[PDB]
RNA sequence: GUUAAGCGACUAAGCGUACACGGUGGAUGCCCUGGCAGUCAGAGGCGAUGAAGGACGUGCUAAUCUGCGAUAAGCGUCGG
RNA sequence: CCCGGCGAGGGGAGUGAAAAAGAACCUGAAACCGUGUACGUACAAGCAGUGGGAGCACGCUUAGGCGUGUGACUGCGUACC
RNA sequence: GUAACGGGGCUAAACCAUGCACCGAAGCUGCGGCAGCGACGCUUAUGCGUUGUUGGGUAGGGGAGCGUUCUGUAAGCCUGCGAAGGUGUGCUGUGAGGCAUGCUGGAGGUAUCAGAAGUGCGAAUGCUGACAUAAGUAACGAUAAAGCGGGUGAAAAGCCCGCUCGCCGGAAGACCAAGGGUUCCUGUCCAACGUUAAUCGGGGCAGGGUGAGUCGACCCCUAAGGCGAGGCCGAAAGGCGU
């Protein structure tokens, strides 16, 4: 009988952004 | 929202406390077969109350 | 040439963590948190080693008050009478007198009394 | 040591430490700080001496 | 005497064995058969193929009579865990752990 | 014996500390036919008589390594 | 040989100097999770310790008293870089 | 929210003047111990006495040490009557530390005096592995929908038969191309995979299965475009072309 075997993945880091107005703009 | 500090045992421990849970507390026999079963259902052979239920 | 820590570290960590037995919760299981407790231990230890002393000698003459005042005069008459009366027996002694001996405290009572008048 | 020289990711963004190289000498299987070379080991002694 | 029957690598998690191990902590083996019986509950089954392996093993190597048997002893440990992959929104993934646990039932006519 | 007034051990749903016995996990110690840096010697090229590197085959054999090439884990001769 | 689904897992028997060397196999630490025993805890407010301190349990001891564990109540006290 | 004595409370426990007591600090004194720097003696050299005095401390300067791994002393010494390592206990030094011994372990370790350093970790949103918390919580992927009888099986809401109900029907039907590469059929199994169970499976294992003069590639002919003998260009590599 076969034994068992893990594996992983990472991602991009894709860049996501704060759409909402800034914090304290100009 | 998110905890801010990490709980510890005890406080985890405290909040199981209502988890146990409870046993049936009694059983009854038949009259005539002589075997146990929940109230007010049947046996595993189709008894109930004496009488002879299907048993299917 | 190549030095590896694997003894002298698992050493030290055991021997601050046994220093740090009864401590509550992580405190007497995480390496980093019992070191803190340790030190902090060691520096009250060092205060209240002074800090013995004074409670002892207020806790004295407290004592010595109330017998005092028992035999009929307050603690700063006693005293005072006692030291014109050049009597050198400590608060400690005094107090231990006046629990354990109510004859020889009104017999010095009696004294200061004396003295004092 | 072998490998090559690119940023693992990048500068900012990410909520990582920074890094530049993956043959640091403080990630595993990375360089040696200080590392090591044939060297000569010899003295001098004056005649006299001797 | 004591009699000794394990199960290992169980597929289900410690926490919540432990819910129907107490039920029966000191109870004779008669009245933990029939508790035992009537909850609904899946772990329950796998206490009681123990529970009836550890009163075989007491009837037939050692002594008979269990007429007279108690369970002095019952815990539950934790055994190695299996790990997965669930992907998530976004591209994100996340892991998932599948645990064991180790049964351990003790009998003794005393 | 009955009334008053005063004082008051025994509970643990769970939790803490100490000790005893376990589980998970794979550090430390002890190993090594695997690597690193050199000294002294040798050789400094292979190929249209078809190279370096490969594809496919080849056994009593499903596969995968190591050899070999339809004469295919091998054929002739001279020596040990 | 026995329980179990002609399972997985165990309990005996046997080999071996050793099976707590049983193939998930030399030794086998820490975080983390349990079972058992002793003491404390349901009118009590805060970096959880430190100084004082009854009571209880266990051991020794010729009383005397010590040793270990726990710790009611009380003075002081706002982590580290 | 009393909120402009720290409170309780105070007609003196308020204010002015005089006086005598007492409390009160790591300050001073008493007792025991350690170290630094001078002066004076003895050794007339290390050293040993008499004293006087000093000992909060960041940046920073100066002086003494402990422990770890390798080389010599080492064909020496310790050790199967039990080494290194792990885990307790008891002594001891001003400190980093040292020594002895119970349990486990099953074969290596090193006095003393010198030599050389990959020589000591709590922090760097440090690197790699393991394990917690939130929590047995949120979710289980189209609101086209299920009910009952029989079978098999250790076990049936989901598997197989049967009767009803519902959904699509210019598709959720039937053929191909591109792409994939045994997923096709039969018998066996339920550890892992299937977001639950599973006797089921596009899952594991073992067998079987694709037949062409006319279908399609190959083949004959060329488009856009590519390569291009000679050739014309260009430091080399090369560029463009009959
Ligand atoms: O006005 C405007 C910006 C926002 C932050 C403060 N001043």
């Amino acid at each position: 009988v076969a034994v068992t075997v893990y594996e992983a993945w990472r991602q991009l880091g894709y860049k996501g952004s704060w759409w909402w107005p800034r914090i304290r703009g100009p | 929202a998110v905890q801010q500090n990490k709980p510890t045992r005890s406080k985890r421990g405290m909040r199981r406390s209502h988890d146990a849970l409870t046993a049936v507390t009694s059983l009854s026999v038949d009259k005539t077969s002589g075997e146990k079963h929940l109230r007010h259902h049947i046996t595993a052979d189709g008894y109930y109350r004496g009488r002879k239920v299907i048993a299917k | 040439a190549r030095v590896k820590r694997g003894v002298i570290a698992r050493a030290r960590h055991k021997k601050i963590l046994k220093q740090a037995k009864g401590y509550y919760g992580a405190r007497s299981r995480v390496y980093r948190v019992a070191f803190q407790a340790v030190i902090k231990a060691g520096q009250y230890a060092y205060r209240d080693r002074r800090q013995r002393k004074r409670q002892f000698r207020q806790l004295w003459i407290a004592r010595i008050n109330a017998a005092a005042r028992q035999n009929g005069i307050s603690y700063s008459k006693f005293i005072n009478g006692l030291k014109k009366a050049s009597v050198e027996i400590d608060r400690k002694i005094l107090a231990d007198i006046a629990v354990f001996d109510k004859v020889a405290f009104t017999a010095l009572v009696e004294k200061a009394k004396a003295a004092l008048a | 040591v072998t490998g090559s020289g690119k940023k693992p990711w990048r500068q900012k963004g990410t909520g990582r430490a920074r890094s530049g190289s993956i043959k640091s000498p403080i990630w595993r299987s990375g360089g040696v700080t200080f590392a090591a070379r044939p060297q000569d080991h010899s003295q001098k002694v004056n005649k006299k001496m001797y | 005497m004591e009699t000794i029957a394990k199960h290992r690598h169980a597929r289900s998690s410690a926490q919540k064995v432990r819910l129907v191990a107490d039920l029966i902590r000191g109870k004779k083996v008669s009245q933990a058969l029939d508790i035992l019986t009537y909850t609904n509950k899946k772990a329950a089954v796998l206490v009681k193929k123990v529970l009836e392996s550890a009163i075989a093993n007491a009837e037939h190597n050692d002594g008979a009579d269990i007429d007279d048997l108690k369970v002095t002893k019952i815990f539950v440990d934790e055994g190695p865990s299996m790990k997965r992959i669930m992907p998530r929104a976004k591209g994100r993934a996340d892991r998932i752990l599948k645990r064991t646990s180790h049964i351990t039932v003790v009998v003794s006519d005393r």
